[PDB]
């Protein structure tokens, strides 16, 4: 560090950040010199590792969205509610496998990491590349029509196996590519895979079942710490100043109605009982199921639910 | 809209915001997973979450405490863990629903209690203003001495003559020795206290058990005395009719009562 | 109201009439001289029943 | 039958509330449990089985509990007065660089001669072989090819009191059970 | 608040237009959701003579 400065020069020196380190990066570097006041260059962020395991297709992928919203009824069926959380919160369940340099990779970052914060690549949005990115080129020309891709999020390309991968900082969507504010460094071809990456953590640990001497299938969930940005868009068709449902359900497996009812109050003795109706009315409850086969009806079904925020909003 | 929120059947975002405020220092906090401005002021994110359990309002002060549940590193709550901060940080608490620019104030009071159950946790009991109508109010007594704080509205004696800036010459874990004291008589500081300025307009306030030569006997211990910081020292009144006079010369508002009577009534037994 | 922003009522708290007092007497004190005076006040229907 | 493992933690102060939650490591260790299944076919087996489950009363007693995993492989041969042993690179630098559990080594030769080492410290070296340090020594010139598997050990202890010993045959035949084991911080620390 | 007297209907329950004035006030805005308040019927008043 003690090194003199010549006049009219500027010495650039390289700061390089490491991988590995206390996750908050609270640094204070002190560049003290005589006659003049501590001039302290303040290094602060935090350190995090990403999820670089590609769990198998076999079984399908449960992606669950859950909202608070607790509603109090009256007397008569009247209710009124009190959606609480304006994100959901965002689950993940799936099942994975590793064999050949991965079971050990992954129980060592499983004892160590534990439950810390993940950068988790958004395995339902894989994409390929159509062309071959050049290294330390600025933008990855790519389709983001109805993507997790959001301004200034993350995005991780990722290879054959589990080392081949880098993330970068997206800034903006420009509907062909991601605006890119560091170059990348390595330059991957035609078939390299393309995910988004959201903050995630290790909801419970993975109980992992031994296969054989090395191979071991994990059953991990991941929940997202981070709000879920999404247009929410209703049915075109209106009725009474409200949405109408002109969705056909799937009649795959078969589904039933019920007339829930405030019914309370049975007062059952020894004698005999008798039952009141507190309002005399009967609310109906249905089922629905549909089928997606395709992006598009997949992001109108997403963009329906945030619009729903639970049972809040009425169709 | 706030109130048409609230009777909305399908508007429902109830957000709450709190306000500690300690003089010209201020703490935003909100209950949702973003932050929130409000009369241009943002309110930060706490990681976990911040919640409270209801406001009672029952005429009773000792059963109407408001209970805040927060990380137990949160920065308004972590002065208490070391000391008591001197002076009481008023809370402030807002209602509002996320997209309207209008809330609604709920709850007003100041730190009743602090406690850490877990590490991952902290229990704040907030105390309204009706609970310091607990203890007693005869506030009189007719006896020798004074009965009365130096300084306070019925002493009438300014102080700010009296002031003394200074900087410590040692601290130790009970005692704090400076040479410019040493210059006055035995007992001259005896009774007062010891201001310093914590941060912004806000300072610190600790009482002197004794003053003896150069060295001061602070009460409860020196800790979180800066060993630099500039120091305001103040002097204290023994409260005998004596002292009162010939050092601050305030007799005509001396409170005691010296030589006008000890026990002597007029329905006795014999008067010689 | 149950329409109108009442959720549940569930005390009544119905009471009872053949009981509580008939007779009150109320003790003041008379500030021109401070001597201990009481009024005396009744109350003819339920004292009947 | 298939067996898994999993890293117990004291995780616990989730602290959740309608935001977002935050989970704050307590200890940051990560205690793992194992399976153990085993078969008697004679009554000296388990004869021994029964003397190991009375000495373990319940938790109380530990010992170790070595796995049978491949997580370590040589990439060069080791002299025996060397101890830079060099393994392919997976990432145990970053994660492992010495703390209790998972600082133990087997080498488990193939002629059957088994070396217990004590790892002390790992450096990095390259994108694909590292260099782990050891305590002392290693008993002999190793190369990569004679080298089975290192089976990470790890301090455990029985994570149920109730053993069940399933009796088939006679004391004079087949019998099964099962034994759970759980890392605990023991021997003096 | 504490004191205010105001008007309650429950049809059902057969209980006409009263005037209640508050007592005890528990109220959740963030959890439950829930507000419950103690009321009195309304029987306060100092006559003049
Ligand atoms: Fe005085």
């Amino acid at each position: 560090p003690p090194l003199g400065f010549a006049a009219l020069e500027e010495r650039t020196w390289t700061v390089s950040i490491g991988t590995d380190g206390p996750p908050v990066v609270n640094a204070r570097i002190v560049w003290r010199l005589q006659g003049e006041p501590n001039l302290v260059l303040v290094i602060t962020g935090n350190r995090i590792i990403a999820w670089t395991f590609a769990p198998d297709w076999g079984d399908s992928i449960v992606e669950r969205l859950s909202a608070s919203t607790n509603i109090l009824q009256s007397e008569s069926a009247v209710t009124q509610r009190r959606a609480m959380r304006l994100a959901p919160r965002r689950e993940f369940d799936a099942n994975m496998y590793a064999v050949d340099r991965e079971r050990q990779l992954l129980d060592m970052t499983l004892f160590g990491w534990g439950a810390r914060i993940w950068a988790l690549p958004i395995w339902p949005d894989i994409q390929l590349l159509h062309q071959p990115l050049a290294a330390g080129s600025l933008g990855i020309p790519c389709d983001t029509a109805g993507l997790d891709f959001r301004d200034g999020g993350l995005a991780m390309l990722r290879g054959e196996d589990a080392f081949t991968y880098e993330v970068v900082e997206v800034k903006t969507v420009t509907a062909s590519g991601l605006d890119l504010v560091r170059p990348v460094q390595a330059a991957w071809g035609t078939g390299s895979r393309l995910y988004p990456v959201r903050t995630a953590q290790l909801t419970e640990q993975p109980t992992l079942t031994r296969l054989t001497d090395t191979a071991q299938s994990a059953r991990v969930s991941f929940l997202v710490m981070e709000p879920s940005a999404w247009p929410e868009l209703m049915p075109a068709t209106t009725y009474r100043g409200r949405p109408v449902l002109e969705q056909r359900p799937d009649e795959s497996e078969d589904l039933t109605s019920s007339y829930q009812r405030l019914l309370s109050t049975l007062d059952n003795g020894s004698a005999i009982p008798r039952v009141t109706d507190v309002a005399g009315m009967a609310l109906p409850v249905i089922g629905h199921r549909w089928i997606g086969m395709g992006r598009a009806e997949r992001s109108a079904f997403r963009s329906l639910v945030y619009a729903l925020r639970g049972q809040q909003k009425p169709l | 809209s706030f109130n048409s929120r609230e009777s909305s059947l399908a508007d429902g975002q109830p957000v709450r915001l709190y306000q500690f405020s300690r003089g010209a220092i201020r703490w935003s906090y909100n209950s949702s997973d973003r932050d929130i401005t409000y009369q241009n002021q943002i309110f930060r994110t706490v990681p976990g979450g911040i919640t409270d359990n209801g406001i009672i309002c029952s005429g009773d002060p000792q059963s109407d405490q408001f209970v805040i549940t927060a990380p137990a590193d949160l920065d308004v709550a972590l002065l208490y863990k070391t000391r008591s901060p001197s002076d009481a940080i008023d809370l402030v608490v807002y209602d509002m629903h996320y997209g309207d620019a209008e809330a609604a104030v709920s709850w007003v009071g100041q730190i009743g209690d602090v406690d850490w159950p877990t590490v991952d946790s902290c229990r704040i009991t907030c105390v309204s203003e009706d609970e310091l109508m607990d203890q007693p109010g005869l506030t009189d007594t007719y006896c020798r001495t004074c009965t009365a704080i130096v300084g306070d509205h019925r002493c009438k004696v300014n102080l700010v003559p009296y002031r003394v800036t200074l900087t410590p010459q040692s601290v130790s874990a009970w005692v704090i020795s400076s040479g410019v004291v040493a210059g006055y008589a035995d007992g001259w500081f005896t009774g007062g206290y010891v201001e310093w300025q914590v941060d912004g307009d806000n300072y610190d306030r600790r009482f002197i058990e004794q003053h003896a030569g150069a060295d001061l006997h602070i009460l409860g211990g020196t800790e979180g005395i800066p060993a630099g910081g500039q120091l305001r020292v103040y002097p204290g009144c023994d409260g005998l009719a004596q002292t009162c006079d010939d050092k601050f010369s305030n007799l005509p508002n001396f409170r005691g009562f010296n030589a006008m009577q000890g026990k002597s009534p007029f329905d006795g037994d014999q008067v010689w | 109201d149950e329409d109108s922003g009442l959720l549940e009522i569930t005390q009544e708290k119905t009471g009872s009439t053949s009981l509580a007092p008939s007779q009150l007497i109320v003790k003041y004190i008379d500030q021109i001289d401070g001597a201990q005076r009481q009024i005396i006040v009744n109350n003819n229907a339920v004292a009947a029943s | 039958e298939d067996l898994t493992s999993s890293y117990q933690r004291l995780l616990s102060t989730l602290d959740n509330g309608s935001a977002i939650p935050r989970v704050t490591d307590v200890a940051g260790m990560a205690l793992p449990v194992i399976g153990h299944r085993w078969i008697g076919m004679g009554r000296a087996e388990r004869s021994a089985f029964r003397s190991l489950v009375y000495a373990l009363r319940g938790q109380q007693k530990p010992l170790w509990v070595p796995t049978h995993a491949d997580d370590l492989t040589l990439v060069a041969t080791v002299s025996q007065l060397s101890t830079a042993l060099d393994v392919r690179n997976i990432g145990y630098a970053r994660f492992a660089n010495g703390r209790p559990g998972r600082r133990d080594i087997r080498i488990e030769l193939y002629d059957g001669t088994v070396y217990h080492r004590r790892i002390l410290t790992s450096t990095e070296l390259d994108a694909d072989t590292e260099r782990v340090a050891i305590d002392a020594a290693l008993g002999r010139l190793v190369e990569p090819t004679d080298v089975a598997r290192i089976c990470f050990m790890a301090l455990c202890s029985a994570a149920s009191d109730v053993v069940e010993i399933e009796h088939v045959t006679d004391s004079e035949g087949v019998a099964t059970a099962a034994l759970t084991f759980k890392g605990v911080r023991d021997d003096e620390f | 608040n504490p004191g205010q007297p105001f008007l309650i209907r429950s049809t059902p329950r057969g209980i006409p237009e009263t005037v209640v004035r508050v007592g005890r006030i528990e109220d959740n805005f963030l959890g439950d959701g829930k507000i419950t308040l103690t009321v009195v019927q309304d029987q306060f008043n100092l006559p003049a003579t």
